[PDB]
RNA sequence: AGGACCGAACCGACUAAUGUCGAAAAAUUAGCGGAUGACUUGUGGCUGGGGGUGAAAGGCCAAUCAAACCGGGAGAUAGCU
RNA sequence: ACACAGGUGGUCAGGUAGAGAAUACCAAGGCGCUUGAGAGAACUCGGGUGAAGGAACUAGGCAAAAUGGUGCCGUAACUUC
RNA sequence: AAUUCCUUGUCGGGUAAGUUCCGACCUGCACGAAUGGCGUAAUGAUGGCCAGGCUGUCUCCACCCGAGACUCAGUGAAAU
RNA sequence: CGAUGUCGGCUCAUCACAUCCUGGGGCUGAAGUAGGUCCCAAGGGUAUGGCUGUUCGCCAUUUAAAGUGGUACGCGAGCUGGGUUUAGAACGUCGUGAGACAGUUCGGUCCCUAUCUGCCGUGGGCGCUGGAGAACUGAGGGGGGCUGCUCCUAGUACGAGAGGACCGGAGUGGACGCAUCACUGGUGUUCGGGUUGUCAUGCCAAUGGCACUGCCCGGUAGCUAAAUGCGGAAGAGAUAAGUGCUGAAAGCAUCUAAGCACGAAACUUGCCCCGAGAUGAGUUCUCCCUGACCCUUUAAGGGUCCUGAAGGAACGUUGAAGACGACGACGUUGAUAGGCCGGGUGUGUAAGCGCAGCGAUGCGUUGAGCUAACCGGUACUAAUGAACCGUGAGGCUUAACCU
C-alpha cells in the first residue's frame, strides 16, 4: 500500500510486561491531506502527492499557494508523492492518517540521515589508521594508497575517498511497529531511524515482507 | 608537485573568471538625516534607523 | 634463498624444495645460483635421504 | 518534548523509595527460572545514582561470596518489584566509585542516623 | 563537528578567553558603551547578561559571586547600586549590538555593545 | 569480552589458578568472547596436585566478566574479575566439581546445566 | 680519600618526534652521558700543504680535505659529450 | 647574508616553599616575541583522557605509560671483600 | 662461537607454538695461546634473550584542548 | 646510465579463472555420513599468533574456506627502513701487502607547498526557446549479494551394527554494512566539588590567577562505540553444465534436425541511493506579466519614455546544514539566535549567622548553593520602511482542430 510522511520526536523505551524493554522512535503523524492525484490519462503512473504540518501565510509563494486552494487543502510544509499501487484510489482531499497503520506489523523509514561535514578516509569509509609510532612520519590517519602503477596509469572510478558523508536520505527498512497511537497521532517504530529530531520521515510498509 | 610545462594566458585567465569582486548595491538611506550606510549597520554620523545612537 | 651478498639473493627463484609425500621428508638445496643445479642436487640429496629410510626400514 | 514527557510519565511507576548513594540497599527483583517466575532478593551498597526520569538507574555494588558484583538495575523497569532501604550511608560524593578498590574494612561506610 | 554546541573559541585557549571577557565585563559596566569586534560582542552577552541578573538580589553571598567573577571591587560596586535596580524592571535583554563598518587595520567586523539605558 | 592474550582466573577447582585465553571458538576472524562463549585456554600457574598442571591446552566457558552481560530489561550485571570454567576438548560436562563465586542466568543452556547447579548464586 | 655517588650551572650529543624550498647550510622540543677531572673555559702565543695536528676517524687544518685556499705555468690535455 | 627559535667571557643575586643557583609562584626591574579577523571540516602538529583486554603491535616494548622524596625496617647469588 | 658453509646440526631448558636466547655434545667448511688463550666482580646512552609492573604499542579507535589547514583583509615567494 | 629508487612489512586495492568456501551437475571401486574425480560457475567471502628482516616455510590453535595468479615479483611525490648495495669496526678465511669475500657480525641523515590527467567531494556559469515555484517519470550509473551452529522433519530413509541423511521448516550467532544515541559506557580543558604550592584582593573569613585543565574525583548536551535497531532475502525472466519429452534424417536407436518442458549465489530484474547537461535537456500542477512610441541597412533589428509582476538574490538572526559556496529555518502580520522565567540534569549540604569544642573541625539553618550546549515558555535585545536583479503575452514551418 502506502506510506505516509511524519516528524521525527526523538527516541523513548517501552518497558512491556514480560520483562523486556525495547527502544522505539516516537514519530508523530498528523493528516496527511492529498493535494493532487496522478493516473494513466494524464501522467502514464497513478500516484498521489500528500501535504502535511502547516506552513505561515507570507512565507509560502504564491505558485505554491495555487495549487494548494487548487486541492482546497491547509497549506503545508513541502509535498511529497507516494505511487499508488493499483488496488487502491484516493481523492483529492481524503485526509489520510495513522490509521492505515494499525494493519501492518513492519515498517520501512526513509529520512535524510544526520550530516558529519568533510569526513576522513577512517570515517567514511572504515579504513585502518596506521601505525602511530614505529617511524611514521605524517602518515597516521592519511589513505595511504589510491593506485597500482604505470599499467592502470589511474585511480578507479568509485575510489573509496574522502568527502561528504551524511546529509543523504537513507532507509532503514523492516523495522517493528510497537505500537499505533492514535488519539495522540504517534508512531512507534522499534529501533532507530534516520535523522536528527525534527526531521522528516517517509514511513510506508515493508517492501520485503 | 610542480608543473609539467606552463600554462597558457588562456588557462591562467579561466582560473580568475571566479575571482571578480561583487558591487554591495545595497546602500540604504537613513530614516531621519537621509544619509548612506550599509542594512544593519550605523550611519557614519551616528544615526541607526532614525535615531542618534551613538552620540558622538 | 635466505642469505646475503646482494639481492641477488633475493631476486630470485633458486632454492628448490623437493617434498616426498609417500615419506613426508623435506629435501632442500639453496647451494647454487641456477635452479636448474639446485633441482638437480636435491634431487640426488633426496635419493640419498631414500636410502636412509630404507635402510632404517631394513636395520629396525 | 511534551509528546516524549507525556509518552514517558504514563509508564513511570510511582512509588518508588527515595534512597541516595552510600545506602544499603535489598532490591527484589523476578527472575524466571525455567517455567516457575522466582522473585529474588540483591542487598549491596548504592554506589551510583542516574536521574532521567523513566531512564533513571541506579548501580548496587554487592560483594558476594568470592568477588564482588555491581549489577545496575533500570529504575522503572517491571523487572523490580520491590526496592527497600535496609542501611542509610553517609557519604559527601554522589558517585562512590572509589568502593571499587578498597575492601573491608576500608570499604565500610558511615552510617547517617540524623 | 560542533552539533547543538555554544559557545565561541575565538583563536585563544580557555585561560585566555575567560580571562578577557572578565576584562571586558569590566568595560562593558564602567564606560556603559564599549567598541570590539563582532563575534567578540555577541560571546560577551553571555557574560554580562548574567552578572545583572545576578545583580537583582542584593546580597552578600550576590556580592562575593559578582566579585568571584570580574574580579573587580569598582564594578561590583557599580553593579548592585546603578546598574542593579536600574534594570530591575527588565526580564532579560540588558544590552545591544549596534554595528559599526569594519576594523580599519585588518578588515575586522566591529560593532559597539552598550547597556539598553545611556540616558545619564 | 575476553580475547586474545588475556589471562582469566579460574571459578572451580580443577587446579588451575591463571588461565591465559589463546583463541575465541566459533566464526572466523571473530573478535572477542563473551557471556558463556568457549574458549581455547591455557595454563599459567596450577596448585601442584590439581588435576591439570601448567601448560595444558584445553577449552573453557567463560562465566564471569569485568565488561558485563546484559539482561533484556536494559540491566547490566558487572563482575571484579574474569573467570572460566575448565573443559575437556573432546568430551564436555566440565573439568572441576566445585565452583567458586556466581555465575549468570545466560549460562542456563541446555549443556552448561551442570555448572548452575553447582554454582551457590545465580 | 676517590679519573667515587646522585644532581643544576657548564661541557657533551644516546633515542624519538618535528623540521627537510627549515626559525636554523645539523637546530628545536621531550628525555639522555659526564659533571674535582685523562675536567672545562677566557685571553695571547706556537706548529702549514706531501706539510701540520690527530686518546687514530683518513678525522681536522676558516660552512672547502686520500692532500687547504689565492695567483700563475694556462687557452694543461681530452681518440669524449 | 635577515630586526634569523642558534652562538657569545666575567660580575651582582631579593621573598615563600625547598637540601639547593633545581622547580613552582612572586619582588625590584623588564616584557607580551612587528601581520591580524573569523570559522571551529578532512588532515598534520603539540597535548589530555578512555570502557574491556594488556605487547596480541613491531625488525625490536620504538614511542608513551609507569617508577620517583625523606626517615626507618629489611635486603640474594656472586665477589678482586 | 662476533668464527659453523651444509644448518632452523642434534639433544635439553624456556613458550600453546622459539630460524633468535640459555645449557650440552663436537662431525672446528675455516678457534687457539701477547696480531694473545680461557675465566672474570664492578662498569656500559653497548649486542641478544626472558619476566614483573605499566600502558592507545595494538585489538580498534572514540572524544576533547590548542597551532596550522579553510574564509576575509594586508604584504607576497619558490623549484619548474 | 644529462638517474624508470629495491626485498619484506603497513595502508589501499583492482582484475583474471586454471574455484579454496558457498551454489548447480555427471561418473564412481557412490548404502548412509564424509568423499574422490570431472563439468558449469567469479556474486560475495577467503585467519590469528610463536620463530625469522624474511617472501616462503615449519609449529600452535582456529575456519564454510584459510584459492592460484596478474597489475614495474600492484602499491616509498602513501608510511616504514628490519634486509640488501657508501664511509666505522671486528671475526673466520684469502693475500707478502693495500685490501677482498651470493661468509658472518654490531652501528648507520628515506626530499617535494600538486600545474595537467585520474579520483573523491562540493559549487559558479550558461543551456534546456516568455519568466518562474514545486513535485516527479526515468534513460542511465552505483551499492548490496558471505555464512556457521542448533532444533523440527527423524534418530525415520540407508545400514549387520556402528553410524546417520536428501528434501523442506524454524531459531540463533560470527564477519561485514548502514542508521541512530533510548539503554550500557567513553569523552566532556565551556559544569560542580575536593585539594597542594605560592601570589594578589588592607587584613580575618571568602575568593581569583599561575603551576600540563596544577593534580584530581564526578558529569549535562553533542560526537561516539565496546552499545542498540536493521540489512544480505523471497519471487520473476532468459540460460550454463546437466536431465528430459515427442521425433525423423537412418523401418531401429536417438534430448534436436522441426517442435516442447526443466535447470545455479552467474546474467536481466526484484531491494537501496544518485539521476532530464538523458544538449534525445522530458512530463505534470500552479503563479506572473496584455503600454505608448519615432527611427532605419523592415530585421527573430536598434533606441526612448513610462511601468518592476511572479520570483529571486542581497543583508540581518542563525541551524542537529556546513572547509568556502551550497542547502534548511526566521526577519516583528515574528520564538530564528541570545537574554530571561519555570523545569530537568549535574555536582553535592554555598556564603552569612548560631550552637558545641582550647583548636583543627563537627552540627543546625539545608539536598543548601551554583548549574554549559537540554526541555517548555516569554518579544527584553537583535533581526528596519525599503532600494536592487528579473519585465511588459512570448519564433517560423506545417498538420489536426474549433472557428
Amino acid at each position: 500500500m502506502i506510506g505516509l510522511v511524519g516528524k521525527k520526536v526523538g527516541m523513548t523505551r517501552i518497558f512491556t510486561e514480560d520483562g523486556v524493554s525495547i527502544p522505539v522512535t516516537v514519530i508523530e503523524v498528523e493528516a496527511n491531506r492529498v493535494t493532487q492525484v496522478k493516473d494513466l490519462a494524464n501522467d502514464g503512473y497513478r500516484a498521489i502527492q500528500v501535504t502535511t504540518g502547516a506552513k505561515k501565510a507570507n512565507r509560502v509563494t504564491k505558485p505554491e499557494a495555487g495549487h494548494f486552494a487548487k486541492a482546497g487543502v491547509e497549506a503545508g510544509r513541502g509535498l511529497w508523492e507516494f505511487r499508488l499501487a493499483e488496488g487502491e484510489e484516493f481523492t483529492v482531499g481524503q485526509s489520510i492518517s495513522v490509521e492505515l497503520f494499525a494493519d501492518v506489523k513492519k515498517v520501512d523509514v526513509t529520512g535524510t540521515s544526520k550530516g558529519k561535514g568533510f569526513a576522513g578516509t577512517v570515517k567514511r569509509w572504515n579504513f585502518r589508521t596506521q601505525d602511530a609510532t614505529h617511524g611514521n612520519s605524517l602518515s597516521h590517519r592519511v589513505p595511504g594508497s589510491i593506485g597500482q602503477n604505470q599499467t592502470p596509469g589511474k585511480v578507479f572510478k568509485g575510489k573509496k575517498m574522502a568527502g561528504q558523508m551524511g546529509n543523504e536520505r537513507v532507509t532503514v527498512q523492516s523495522l517493528d511497529v510497537v505500537r499505533v497511537d492514535a488519539e495522540r497521532n504517534l508512531l512507534l517504530v522499534k529501533g532507530a531511524v534516520p535523522g536528527a529530531t525534527g526531521s522528516d520521515l517517509i514511513v510506508k510498509p515493508a517492501v520485503k515482507a | 608537485a610542480v608543473q609539467q610545462n606552463k600554462p597558457t594566458r588562456s588557462k591562467r585567465g579561466m582560473r580568475r573568471s571566479h575571482d571578480a569582486l561583487t558591487a554591495v548595491t545595497s546602500l540604504s538611506v537613513d530614516k531621519t538625516s537621509g544619509e548612506k550606510h550599509l542594512r544593519h549597520h550605523i550611519t557614519a554620523d551616528g544615526y541607526y534607523r532614525g535615531r542618534k545612537v551613538i552620540a558622538k | 634463498t635466505s642469505g646475503a651478498g646482494a639481492q641477488h639473493v633475493n631476486r630470485t627463484e633458486s632454492a628448490v624444495r623437493i617434498t616426498h609425500i609417500p615419506t613426508g621428508i623435506v629435501t632442500q638445496c639453496q647451494n647454487d645460483r641456477s635452479q636448474h643445479k639446485n633441482k638437480d642436487q636435491a634431487m640426488k640429496q633426496m635419493k640419498a635421504k631414500l636410502y636412509e629410510l630404507e635402510m632404517q626400514k631394513k636395520n629396525a | 518534548s511534551n509528546i516524549i514527557k507525556q509518552l514517558e510519565q504514563e509508564q513511570m511507576k510511582q512509588d518508588v523509595p527515595s534512597f541516595r548513594p552510600g545506602d544499603t540497599v535489598e532490591v527484589k527483583v523476578w527472575v524466571v527460572e525455567g517455567s516457575k517466575k522466582r522473585l529474588q532478593a540483591f542487598e549491596g551498597v548504592v554506589i551510583a545514582i542516574r536521574n532521567r526520569g523513566l531512564h533513571s538507574a541506579f548501580t548496587v555494588r554487592k560483594i558476594s561470596n568470592g568477588e564482588g558484583v555491581e549489577r545496575v538495575f533500570q529504575t522503572h523497569s517491571p523487572v523490580v518489584d520491590s526496592i527497600s532501604v535496609k542501611r542509610r550511608g553517609a557519604v559527601r560524593k554522589a558517585k562512590l566509585y572509589y568502593l571499587r578498590e578498597r575492601t573491608g574494612k576500608a570499604a565500610r561506610i558511615k552510617e547517617r542516623l540524623n | 563537528m560542533r552539533h547543538r554546541k555554544s559557545g565561541r573559541q575565538l583563536n585563544r585557549n580557555s585561560s585566555h578567553r575567560q580571562a578577557m571577557f572578565r576584562n571586558m565585563a569590566g568595560s562593558l559596566v564602567r564606560h556603559e558603551i564599549i567598541k570590539t569586534t563582532l563575534p567578540k560582542a555577541k560571546e560577551l552577552r553571555r557574560v554580562v547578561e548574567p552578572l545583572i541578573t545576578l545583580a537583582k538580589t542584593d546580597s552578600v553571598a550576590n556580592r562575593r559571586l559578582a566579585f568571584a567573577r570580574t574580579r573587580d571591587n569598582e564594578i561590583v560596586a557599580k553593579l548592585f547600586n546603578e546598574l542593579g535596580p536600574r534594570f530591575a524592571s527588565r526580564a532579560g535583554g540588558y544590552t545591544r549590538i549596534l554595528k559599526c563598518g569594519f576594523r580599519a587595520g585588518d578588515n575586522a567586523p566591529m560593532a559597539y555593545i552598550e547597556l539598553v539605558d545611556r540616558s545619564e | 569480552m575476553i580475547q586474545e592474550q588475556t589471562m582469566l582466573n579460574v571459578a572451580d577447582n580443577s587446579g588451575a589458578r591463571r588461565v591465559m585465553c589463546i583463541k575465541v571458538l566459533g566464526g572466523s576472524h571473530r573478535r572477542y568472547a563473551g557471556v558463556g562463549d568457549i574458549i581455547k585456554i591455557t595454563i599459567k600457574e596450577a596448585i601442584p596436585r590439581g588435576k591439570v598442571k601448567k601448560g595444558d591446552v584445553l577449552k573453557a566457558v567463560v562465566v564471569r566478566t569485568k565488561k558485563g552481560v546484559r539482561r533484556p530489561d536494559g540491566s547490566v550485571i558487572r563482575f571484579d574479575g574474569n573467570a572460566c570454567v575448565l573443559l575437556n576438548n573432546n568430551s564436555e560436562q566440565p573439568i572441576g566439581t566445585r565452583i567458586f563465586g556466581p555465575v549468570t542466568r545466560e549460562l542456563r543452556s541446555e549443556k552448561f546445566m551442570k555448572i548452575i547447579s553447582l554454582a551457590p548464586e545465580v
